[PDB]
RNA sequence: UAUUAAUCUAGAGUGUGGUAGGGAGUUUUGGAAUUUCAUGUGGAGCGGUGAAAUGCGUAGAUAUAUGAAGGAACACCAGUGGCGAAGGCGAAAACUUAGGCCAUUACUGACGCUUAGGCUUGAAAGUGUGGGGAGCAAAUAGGAUUAGAUACCCUAGUAGUCCACACCGUAAACGAUAGAUACUAGCUGUCGGGGCGAUCCCCUCGGUAGUGAAGUUAACACAUUAAGUAUCUCGCCUGGGUAGUACAUUCGCAAGAAUGAAACUCAAACGGAAUUGACGGGGACCCGCACAAGUGGUGGAGCAUGUUGCUUAAUUCGAC
RNA sequence: GGUGCAUGGUUGUCGUCAGCUCGUGUCGUGAGAUGUUGGGUUAAGUCCCGCAACGAGCGCAACCCUUAUCGUUAGUUACA
């Protein structure tokens, strides 16, 4: 693939996913945390987030790429490891941009967790 | 550290001391508290209103450096 | 709540000169006695030359350098789905439970005269075939594979 | 003060009821005075743990007792360096009928000793000529040479 | 809230960035109210004057 | 005690000069961000709690990036806060603009204040009409821990939430603190005014807060804004369930609300505060074969021992 | 013979846990506090600094029995 792109993450309170896409908008490969053997308390954890990172970053050196572009869109608390684990998988990081859907103080969430 | 009382100038307005309102705006585009402005904050909430002015004006972005 | 303790190690046994022989002698202690386990290891070195021939002292020190453990592992539980978290101990429980693990796994077994089944058991424990080996490349890979708890530490 | 007049003075803790309550303390500091008395006569008739415990205790009660155990007696009078530095010696003084004379500080109250002195202790200049003249005043009162209260200018002891 | 710095530098500038943003932004999946949003905000204000001053 | 006349204002308030605040309502604009729509890609997941599950999904879901429509409210700014009749107000702006603040000597000249009557508002829900349901969510649907469970949680989803005429005119309407007048430290800290200086560290008087002197309170705790000091006035509590049930007045299309009982029973009231303990799916501190380890032993098995349910001619009783 | 729902005497239990307290006194209109708590130390409130505090008792330990180095009374039926 082209040698640019970027990775982007997302991070819910039970799921992470990350991805790896052409500048244009049009993925080359992505996975999520219940791709592997961790499906529930387990993919909460930053581990599930750290290996499925390290997983796309594998297969898209594979697929070709090099210094990337980095969007992370979420509120998670792995949203800072998963820049580590690209930075070390090889498709290591220059700059960072935010694409998260934080909001403006604004209309009712979901009820409250407890 | 003021920088209204400081100059004196007591006239607040959109554009004639910006340098000055974003004086306590970090390059965050987000402005300091009180307790860490800790001036006379007439002109802490004028920066406020001023700031806020210029994220609807675009001077600053929302969120964003 | 107890904390570190002055734990003892005795004279080591003097017909070999090692420190963990006279550990493993009185760890597959059976009725109490050392001239029991004496002989037996004795006489497994006896069978040791007399089939798996091997030298007794660089067998023995190879399988005390080489059964030894990586880590432990704590049980943890909050709410539930209990889980392990990484801990370091020192050596000296690490070949303690080597000596548990030869006494465990040789005291009980059929095939008969217990000189050459213990004499196979440690030969096997000591050219890395697993008997013993098995749990520590075990406790290595178990680490990475529960490491989603295993961050969890506190 | 003391070594230019010879008085009774608590310079350790002044313990929370010295006064009030000394019939507990009077036989506490004749047992020490007494448990020394036999160290004096005592040499090594026991096992030299229970000298240690002995000597423990000695100091157990002497870090407590170590300011007030010159006097046997009541005092008369007594002065005070800061009215809330010294809250048990005014309130044990309170409690009885002697006068108090303390060094009152702008963050002190001036309506709890008998009587108020503007006397800084943060400044020293104050506190230093008022301790002079008060040995001064029982020097002179005792018919010996006195140092102060007659200079324009005391000894400049500034505290750094 | 972009941070370029260097090859890892930038991801240890952005630390304390992604800490804030993750604090600010928390606040969009439990049940809150406008009058309970002006008490935490006093009593944040309250925190920062005790601990930080 | 009240009236008479006018100059004095000194509280009622008013003028000149300045003046902080998200006050309120109405109006104007904007998109960060989500959903629909457009471009795509992609492989096997997404959704999420306590573990998961309901549910979406190979037809392309989740994800991935922006852009038009849409509507919610507008990260920090946000103050030991301001404003505000409590009630409530935080993107920005405009109109009316209420009241806060002093320099207030000056000014009609006691005009004043409370105030049952009355007037208004009092959050929000919900709801009549017109919209969106993009997002949320009561009700609802499912999974899930409780012995079930409607209750924790998660996912979605109607009215509604959001807007305007609005209504219910009710509250945890909290400072749990009715207003107005005159006075009362210091200090801690946020703010306004005038004054004069670089801003904080300067003075004065006030708004909203606290420790705390005197003062007050049953103590906790108020304390310059009192629960103080004295005054003035209104309403209420003279026990709890009975008791918002009886009658009954009033508001409402709607959902529902304001005032308001008894017979009967208790010596009490989910009376209050402080006050000593242990627990806490609240912890700090201090330690123990209290826990891991092996040794073992028992629970697995045999007898040896004594008992227990049973059986006896007694299977002696208790230790549970 | 029973009522340990009278108990004694004797204990077990927490636990050999480091706690239980008390007299002098003061504050709080009151229960209550204080000295002991905290922090240092052998399990250890064996013990200490500190304070509305001062000391003192119980538990505990040093002290007692056994193991224990040398010497000492003395040597067989231990020894031999």
């Amino acid at each position: 693939n082209v040698s640019s792109g970027i990775i982007h993450v997302s991070c819910s309170p039970n799921n992470t996913i990350v991805s790896a896409s052409d500048p244009g908008g049009n993925v080359l490969c992505w996975a999520s945390s219940g791709t592997m053997g961790f499906k529930g308390s387990r993919k909460k954890t930053p581990y599930s987030a750290g290996i499925a990172a390290d997983k796309v970053a594998k297969t898209v050196k594979e697929m070709g790429m090099a210094t990337v572009k980095l969007f992370v869109k979420g509120t998670g608390r792995g949203k800072d490891t998963a820049i580590r684990s690209f930075a070390n998988a090889g498709l290591s990081i220059t700059e960072i941009n935010e694409k998260t859907p934080i909001p403006h103080n604004g209309c009712k969430p979901p009820k409250r967790p407890r | 550290y003021c920088r209204f009382c400081a100059i004196g100038q007591l006239r607040i307005d959109l554009i004639d001391d910006l340098e000055a309102l974003k004086r306590f705006l970090s390059p965050y585009a987000k402005i300091n508290p009180r307790r860490i402005t800790g001036n006379c904050q007439m002109h802490q909430r004028h920066v406020a209103k001023a700031l806020k002015r210029a994220r609807y004006l675009a001077l600053v972005p929302f969120v964003k450096d | 709540r107890k904390n570190r303790a002055p734990k003892r190690t005795v004279l080591p046994d003097p017909v070999f000169n090692n420190t963990l022989v006279t550990r493993i002698i009185n760890v597959i202690m059976e009725d109490g006695k050392k001239g029991l386990a004496q002989r037996i290891l004795y006489g497994a070195f006896d069978l040791i030359e007399q089939r798996t021939k091997e030298k007794p002292l660089t067998v023995f020190e190879r399988a005390v350098g080489n059964v030894m453990p990586r880590l432990e592992l704590r049980v943890r539980r909050i709410a539930g789905s209990n889980y392990q978290v990484p801990t370091e101990v020192p050596q000296d429980r690490k070949i303690a439970l080597a000596l548990r693990w030869i006494a465990m796994f040789a005291r009980k077994r059929h095939e008969k005269t217990m000189l050459e089944k213990i004499a196979n058991e440690i030969i096997d424990a000591s050219n890395n075939t697993g008997a013993a080996i098995k749990k520590k490349d075990d406790t290595h890979k178990m680490a990475e594979a529960n490491k989603a708890f295993a961050h969890m530490r506190w | 003060i003391a070594k230019r007049v010879d008085v009774a003075f608590i310079t350790q803790r002044w313990l929370g009821g010295t006064l009030t309550n000394f019939k507990t303390l009077s036989i506490s500091i004749n047992k020490l005075n007494k448990l020394v008395e036999k160290q004096a006569e005592n040499a090594a008739d026991l096992t030299k743990k229970e000298n240690l415990m002995l000597s423990r205790e000695i100091e157990r009660l002497e870090k407590f007792f170590g300011g007030v155990k010159s006097l046997k007696r009541l005092p008369n009078l007594l002065i005070v360096d800061d009215p809330v530095y010294e809250k048990n010696a005014v309130a044990e003084a309170n409690i009885l009928r002697i006068p108090v004379v303390a060094l009152c500080n702008t963050n002190t109250n001036p309506e709890l000793v008998d009587f108020i002195i503007p006397a800084n202790n943060h400044q020293p200049q104050s506190t230093c000529l008022l301790m002079n003249l008060l040995a001064d005043a029982v020097a002179e009162a005792k018919a010996m040479p006195t140092m102060f209260a007659y200079k324009p200018d005391e000894e400049i002891q500034i505290e750094i | 809230e972009v941070k370029n710095d260097d090859l890892e530098l930038a991801l240890k500038k952005f630390k304390r960035v992604s800490l804030e943003i993750r604090r600010l932004a928390q606040r969009h999946e439990y049940h809150l109210r406008k009058g309970m949003r002006l008490r935490e905000k006093r009593k944040i204000a309250q925190k920062k004057r005790r601990k930080f001053r």
